[PDB]
RNA sequence: UAUACAAUUAUCAUAUUAAAUUGUUAAGUGUUGAUUUAACCAAUAAAAAUAUAAAUAAUUUUUAUUUGUUUUUAAACACCAUUAGGUAUAUGCAAAUAUAAAAUUAUAGUAAUUAUAAAUUAUAUUAUAUUAUAUUUAUUCAUAUAAUUAAUAGGAUAAUAUUUGUAGUUUUUGAUACCAUGAUAAGGAUUAUAAAUUGAAAGUGUUAAUAUCAUAAUCAAAAUUUAUUAUUUAUAUUAAAUAUGUAUGUGUAGAUAAAAUAAGAAAUUAAAAAGGUAUUGUUGCCCACCAAUUUUUAUAAUAAAAAUAACGUGCAGUAAUUAAUAUAUUUAUAAAAAUAUAUUUUUUUUUUUU
């Protein structure tokens, strides 16, 4: 019942979705669960009794705590809610944008290699429309300095070697 | 399951290398079993150490009273004549009955190889001294 | 089994180093049967009561042309030692024999003189393999 | 690896 | 190399020819690759899905003497409940599958009612009896749904129609109540259900459903209708469908419906689904 | 299948089988016989 | 097992699996309730 | 949380550090247990194996 | 549920099948048939359970 | 040489919509039904006299998106 | 033997309407020394930033002009060789992929083709769809022997059988010590808790069609070399089938074993992206040198090219054990290797002013 569906299940080999043909692997990175750059909730709380827990040890802080251990008690259901959320905007995403790893990859430069050649052939009408992909020579650290009269200092268009 | 592979032949001369060397090991085993008996037996005649354990009750206790009363006096002659050897010692212990339910129960006596030891035995490497060419089971001084 | 030693090698398999119920093990191999006591002497490896008659095997149960070796389990008898006749025995690799009698035998069975277990070791018997695995016990020197 | 063929 | 060199058996008495083809093979590659399944009567009927032909007489009074197959399903998936059988999987989905018999259909008729802006109005003879007939192409497999809606959108509707919308609508949205009167009007007018209500409640409950999701009422122009790739039957659009480490061993183990039940030959130590090993005490 | 022919009174897969009476039929008598009441052999030992 | 990692903890089935609900933990004290109710209702009108 | 009480707070690092050091033992990943290769056909892709380095 | 709800004496465990069948081969009869006519839970007797019925015995 | 993976099933992109076009079901079941040898379906026997709208053309084979194809989806 | 390219889009060598060329900046000394490298060895170490406008379109430059090779190290890095040095980047020469073409190879007579891209190939730290691997206890492991497998035959209390005492050698050959197909084991890795099992098909001596060396079988009392086995550790110790004499050494090397189940253990992790010159597929295929031969010729250490199935060296290639491909220069048992450029017919990892 998967063939016509190539896409599989999911938590399942090939249940990857895809945009622009590159598969999205990267879902729980996106709403800051799990990554290293990850949403962070409370700081405040825990730097302030990272604090108390320095300064000196006659008087303990439980009043910290409890601010801090209320704040991780609703942690806890905001992630199932994000969690929720972010597998709803998977199937969305499904229907609604990727082409199942149909259309060609965008993403490595030599799938733009047409824009590329575009600029190449500017370079070469310039040149008297002659030398394709080629480029200036180049010189050496101390180009200009080390050079006596006479000699080119700086490196020219290829065409004018 | 492989199909096993056959023994080599015997070998030549061994027969009676064989017989030789079992013929002779027996005319050994004769010496072997004579010094040993004499072992054997020269032990059993012999003095022990005492088989009681002195860091446990009813021994512990001075040797000007107590239980130690009970063997200068009524005792000491059968003591004597047994050697020292622990199983009768317990046994007439058991038979004095002036001690009498507590020789197993409350009294503690020395394991079976300590109290195996000659009479005037200092320190515990007594133990591992005795001979070893001796086939008695331990029972040798 | 590996090596066939007889005629049972091609029928029997070893099954791992295996274990059988208390005192029963298909073939009966003695190594204890020569197992020096002094003091158990007569208890041990014996007839369990003093009071008891010799084996079957101590008499002439027939008319017999001859035998070649006595049974094992035969007790040494005094004439064993003085009427100086072949006594013999089946052990490996051979026969054993009773050549040189002596008066500490009598009594005993020859399933008590005769070592099973000997500490002589033929190389001839062995294959190159085994002769190695001899040195690793530090049996055989090399 | 290289003997892989055998 | 030692081919194995297996001699060929002849039908007999009790082995049969087509019994031996099927059950021995004598070329030794295709040994143990695996099991292979067939049908009779009625699997066969249910899987090859052969339509009838009407007939003569006996097809006839079959037609009339058939009453509602849709009761039937039902009667027969609830007495499973009775003491002498089982509760079925397999008459649920035969209940299911003629629940949802025309399914689709409505779905379709979601998409001439949601999916698109200014459909002219509604209530007028003319683009309704487009709708009716294109509705009844639709069931009956005439027509494709994408065949269906692209020509619903391209039926003919009056002159300078943009010209005269930009007299009633803004933005080209009209509104969408004289659509679904319409479209629960046709299903009624067309015979389409057995029974009354269903058409007007599925066409009303699939649209209230997708009100909820993120641009409801557009649709990628590929997974919107019948085409080659799908979407999978949860995510369609309208749809009616919107020890652990011993497990893999273990299997059979648990309370389990067969098929074929196992057998000495191929279970070694199975003792049967029924058992209870750490039974409890109940009065 | 061997060289030792199954003997179908003691094996199941035998006596279970569509060419004989399985366990769960009700187990009564199929037939009556009447052997030595139709046709009776007199008597005539071997031994005289 | 053999040459093998051990599985992590929750590759295996629940280790008290055959023991009711009811059971882990045990609600016992069913005897304080009323007190503590009638107890608190009290308390109210104090 | 069964048995709450008020007592102080103890110094940082009470505890003496013990007499087996984990400074000189190398952190082994890989090729610790013996696996077995599900890989059905084909030469096993070298980027997991051996491509760096 | 794997096979029907009934008294379990009208089931055998089979040989050389891992699964049980009907002794009477396809015919069930409902628990109300193994106890007398309207009997509480159903039972020999509607006064005690079996260890009941034995001790009041006793 | 790496691909993206459904690419073998891939739709064509320009001209996946022919097949299902009412025009075309107008013109092949035209000449079907004219036979004489086909009984016209009656979505036909309908449209036969209200065809289709004719100038709306779908985007891939006119390349504008500004061009607003639809009189009714505009 | 003769017998009908394209002209709307075709990648290796016949370019062509173009604005360039020229810029004098930077960096350098305090002191007693383990920098760089997966790893060796020579031995001061810091550094070289600026330009737009403008040049008109086409029609006789094709013997003209033009496509990354460059004086000066007394300046370095870098690269090559190894302590000695070489070299260290557009003033000589140097047309050349950006496509005008007619099946592959081949100097344009050799072989009969070649080339090619999406099927298929298990491990690249994703959210707890809803709960824990970092605990406990263990490791001295041995045992086989004394040859004949070939058919029936009934008895006391029964109407009579010496059938008491039933007498016809000799033409066949496999399960054997021996080649002689089948078939059931072991092996924990994601269908979960409710009215419930923590043991699996992928085959471990004995089993049914290949015959053409031989009697090898326990009924007692017996000979250690075999990976695949939980033994009793200090108060008392051999009586019935005969029953184990050796190893006290600081609970001590390496390396190993078992368990989440009527027992008692609790928080660290794991699902989703991937290549094949093979084609039941890596035990897959291929690459060059190194012999014979065969055949054409435009004969360069030792001609060139094409067929080809030995021998010997390797292991070049299939993202393939320092990714590959093209040009360039160098190097060389042989595939090829080093460096300089471009490049993906190589696999991807992603800051819209912080
Ligand atoms: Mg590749
Ligand atoms: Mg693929
Ligand atoms: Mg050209
Ligand atoms: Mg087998
Ligand atoms: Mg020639
Ligand atoms: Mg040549
Ligand atoms: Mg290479
Ligand atoms: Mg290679
Ligand atoms: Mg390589
Ligand atoms: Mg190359
Ligand atoms: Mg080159
Ligand atoms: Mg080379
Ligand atoms: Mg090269």
């Amino acid at each position: 019942d998967n063939l016509g569906v190539r896409r599989a299940g999911r938590g399942e080999i090939d249940s990857s979705p895809s945009h622009s043909g590159s598969p999205v692997f990267t879902q729980a990175k996106l709403i800051g669960l799990s990554g290293e750059e990850q949403l962070t909730m409370c700081q405040s709380e825990t730097m302030a009794l990272r604090l108390c827990m320095a300064k000196a040890g006659k008087e303990t802080c439980e009043r910290e705590s409890r601010a801090l251990d209320s704040c991780l008690g609703r942690v806890g259901h905001l992630r199932r809610a994000m969690s929720e959320a972010c597998w709803e905007f998977n199937d969305w995403f499904i229907q609604n944008v990727s082409d199942n790893h149909t259309k060609p990859f965008q993403h490595r430069p030599h799938d733009w290699r047409h824009f590329y050649a575009q600029e190449k052939l500017v370079r070469e009408r310039q040149q008297n429309g002659h030398a394709y992909g080629r480029r200036p020579k180049q010189f050496s650290f101390g180009a200009r300095y080390v050079k006596t009269d006479g000699y080119g200092k700086r490196p020219r268009l290829p065409y004018n070697k | 399951w492989a199909k096993p592979k056959k023994r080599p032949k015997v070998g030549q001369g061994f027969h009676e290398k064989a017989q030789k060397w079992r013929e002779e090991y027996l005319l050994d085993r004769h010496r072997a079993l004579a010094d040993s008996l004499r072992a054997y037996v020269e032990f059993s005649t012999s003095k022990r150490v005492e088989p009681w354990d002195a860091r446990f009750k009813p021994f512990d206790r001075i040797e000007k009273d107590g239980v130690y009363v009970l063997m200068r006096y009524m005792m000491e002659e059968k003591l004597q004549l047994c050697n020292y050897h622990h199983r009768p010692v317990k046994r007439l212990f058991c038979n004095i009955g002036l001690m009498g339910p507590q020789i197993t129960t409350k009294a503690r006596w020395k394991p079976y190889r300590f109290a195996t030891n000659p009479a005037g035995t200092s320190k515990a490497e007594r133990m591992y001294q005795r001979d070893k060419t001796v086939y008695t089971h331990g029972h040798n001084d | 089994l590996k090596i066939a030693k007889s005629a049972f090698g091609f029928y029997l398999a070893r099954r791992g180093q295996r274990k059988y119920p208390f005192l029963r093990r298909p073939h009966i191999k003695n190594t204890h049967s020569m197992n020096p006591s002094a003091p158990y002497f007569w208890s041990f490896m014996t007839a369990k009561s003093q009071m008891a008659f010799l084996p079957e095997e101590n008499y002439i149960t027939g008319d017999w042309t001859g035998k070649f070796f006595v049974s094992k389990r035969q007790v040494y008898t005094l004439q064993h030692a003085t009427s100086g006749a072949k006594v013999r025995v089946k052990s490996f690799p051979s026969i054993f024999e009773f050549n040189s009698p002596s008066r500490w035998n009598i009594g005993k069975e020859m399933n008590t003189l005769t070592k099973p277990r000997m500490d002589l070791i033929d190389e001839q018997m062995l294959t190159k393999k085994q002769r190695l695995d001899y040195v690793r016990a530090g049996l055989l020197p090399k | 690896y290289i003997e892989r063929x055998k | 190399a030692k081919r194995r060199v297996i001699v060929p058996i002849h039908p007999t008495p009790n082995f049969p020819a087509h019994f031996i083809k099927s059950a021995f093979t004598t070329d030794p590659l295709k040994e143990k690759q695996k099991a292979r399944f067939s049908s009779g009567g009625e699997a066969m009927r249910e899987v090859q899905d052969i339509p009838k032909n009407l007939e003569g007489e006996r097809s006839r009074r079959d037609l009339a003497s058939r009453g509602d197959t849709e009761f039937q399903a039902l009667v027969e998936f609830i007495e499973g409940a009775s003491y002498d059988q089982l509760i079925s999987g397999r008459r649920f989905k035969k209940v299911y599958d003629v629940l949802s018999e025309n399914d689709d259909m409505f779905i379709w008729l979601c998409h001439t009612a949601m999916s698109v802006l200014n459909p002219g109005d509604m209530r007028s003879r003319l683009i309704y009896n487009h709708l009716r007939i294109l509705a009844e192409s639709v069931a009956s497999g005439e027509m494709t749904q994408r065949t269906a809606f692209r020509f619903f959108e391209s039926a003919v509707r009056s002159p300078a129609y943009r010209e005269i919308a930009k007299r009633q609508l803004e933005g080209g949205a009209a509104t969408r109540l004289a659509g679904i009167s319409a479209a629960a009007d046709v299903m009624r007018r067309m015979g389409l259900t057995r029974r009354p209500m269903s058409s007007y409640f599925e066409l009303y409950q699939r649209i209230v459903e997708r009100s909820e999701a993120m641009t409801p009422w557009g649709f990628p122009p590929l997974f919107q209708f019948e085409e080659r790739l799908s979407l999978e039957p949860r995510l369609k659009f309208f749809s009616r469908a919107s020890g652990h480490v011993m497990t893999p061993h273990t299997t059979l183990h648990g309370r389990r419906i067969f098929w074929i039940p196992p057998t000495w030959n191929r279970a070694g130590r199975f003792l049967g689904p029924h058992v209870t090993l750490y039974p409890g005490m109940t009065p | 299948v061997g060289y030792t022919p199954v003997n179908p009174d003691t094996s199941p897969m035998v006596a279970y089988s569509q060419y004989h009476w399985h366990y769960n039929l009700p187990q009564g008598m199929e037939r009556p016989h009447s052997v030595n009441r139709t046709f009776a052999a007199p008597f005539q030992s071997n031994h005289s | 097992r053999r040459g093998k990692p051990r599985p992590r903890a929750g590759m295996f089935p629940d280790k008290y699996r055959r023991v009711p609900m009811l059971l882990k933990p045990q609600q016992g004290g069913q005897q304080y309730f009323n007190h503590f109710l009638i107890r608190s209702t009290n308390d109210r009108l104090t | 949380i069964s048995y709450m009480e008020d007592v102080g707070r103890s110094v940082k690092n009470p505890t003496v550090p013990g007499l087996m050091s984990t400074k000189g033992m190398k952190k082994k990943f890989h090729n610790l247990y013996s696996s077995t290769s599900t890989k059905r056909m084909g030469f096993s892709n070298p980027t997991l194996g051996i491509k760096k380095v | 549920l794997v096979r029907p709800d009934v008294p379990e004496d009208q089931y055998v465990d089979s040989w050389y099948i891992c699964t049980s069948m009907t002794h009477h081969m396809g015919d069930y009869r409902p628990w109300s048939a193994s106890a007398p006519p309207n009997a509480f839970r159903f039972r020999p007797f509607n006064e005690f359970d079996a260890k009941g019925r034995e001790y009041v015995q006793y | 040489y790496k691909m993206p993976k459904n690419m073998g099933v891939a739709p064509r992109f320009d001209t996946w919509n022919e097949k299902y076009e009412p025009w075309e079901h107008m013109k092949r079941m035209g000449r079907l039904v004219g036979t004489g040898f086909y009984i016209p379906p009656e979505w036909y026997n309908h449209f036969r006299m209200f065809p289709p709208i004719n100038h709306n053309f779908q985007q891939e084979k006119t390349l504008n998106p500004h061009n607003a194809s639809e009189p009714t989806q505009d």
